[PDB]
């Protein structure tokens, strides 16, 4: 029993193997607005839009 | 050792020749399938490349300014697909499918030819020549200090001596100041545990994953041995 038990802590005794975990979040961001009022106002003779 | 050299393999993105497509970028674009990056998914691109290569490396633009007499930057060309193949579109327009290696593509970005550079786990031992002797900059992580392993571009008069010998070990040059005599400051290397790998693209700087043994070095030291 007791030799089994040390093959079961040969096993058990190895070494934990650690990961790098890069997870990269990307954020795009892109926007075009155009905005144009006209106007046409005149009180002389009382036009105007 | 082959893990150390597949780390390596995942980091080996960067190649030569920044210039040739910053004069001929092949120019990614396209809304249908609107991502900066996929597996297989469908981006459009203009330029000759469509027609001609259906494989090919998607590159962002680093510059590595060495020989400041010389002023020259020899860049960084690092690779954001894996792979990828085309499908050809009329209007000098393509449809690739990309096989991602973790770098995502902009969708405004510039494409370069498929150049394919066969790596071996054989340089695992080491090459070691102590005449070479440079700085290290331009890492694509930009932090100084970076350990453990990294991919560094050394410099120029230090690639040439690269060209004679692939492995150096670490120096960082730490300024000690004379603070309560004159002030003055004088910068001492200090050998650092770790050392470089060294794979070189002639022509351009070498692609170092250099393996820190402890030692945080910033991205400008001396690598030396």
């Amino acid at each position: 029993r007791l030799d089994e038990l040390r093959r079961i802590v040969s096993q058990l005794d190895i070494p934990v193997r650690q990961v790098m975990i890069e997870a990269r979040i990307v954020e795009a961001n892109v926007g075009y607005d155009k905005s144009l009022g006209v106007r046409w106002g005149g009180a002389y003779h009382k036009g105007n839009w | 050792p082959l893990d150390k050299i597949n780390s390596f393999l995942l980091a080996n993105r960067i190649v030569d020749d920044e210039k040739t497509f910053t004069s001929a970028p092949y120019i990614v674009a396209g809304n249908a399938e609107r991502i900066v990056s996929g597996t297989g998914d469908r981006i459009y691109a203009r330029g000759k490349f469509a027609d001609g290569q259906p494989a090919y490396g998607i590159f962002r633009q680093g510059k590595v300014y060495i020989d400041p007499k010389t002023k020259e930057v020899l860049g960084i060309n690092a690779d954001d697909i894996g792979g990828g193949e085309v499908v050809a579109t009329e209007g000098d327009v393509a449809t690739l499918a990309l096989t991602r290696t973790t770098q995502e593509v902009r969708l405004g970005d510039r494409l370069f030819p498929t150049e394919e550079r066969a790596v071996n786990s054989t340089f695992m031992p080491g090459e070691p020549s102590r005449e070479v002797k440079g700085e290290i900059i331009d890492v694509p992580r930009g932090v100084t200090q970076i350990g453990q392993f990294d991919v560094v571009t050394l410099n120029r008069g230090q690639r040439d001596g690269l060209a004679e010998g692939n492995v150096l070990a670490i120096y960082k040059v730490g300024e000690t100041v004379r603070d309560r005599v004159t002030g003055e400051s004088v910068k001492i290397p200090d050998e650092r545990a770790g050392l470089l790998m060294v794979f070189r693209t002639y022509k351009k700087l070498s692609y170092a994953l250099v393996l820190m043994a402890s030692r945080p070095l910033s991205v400008t030291d001396r690598v030396q041995n």
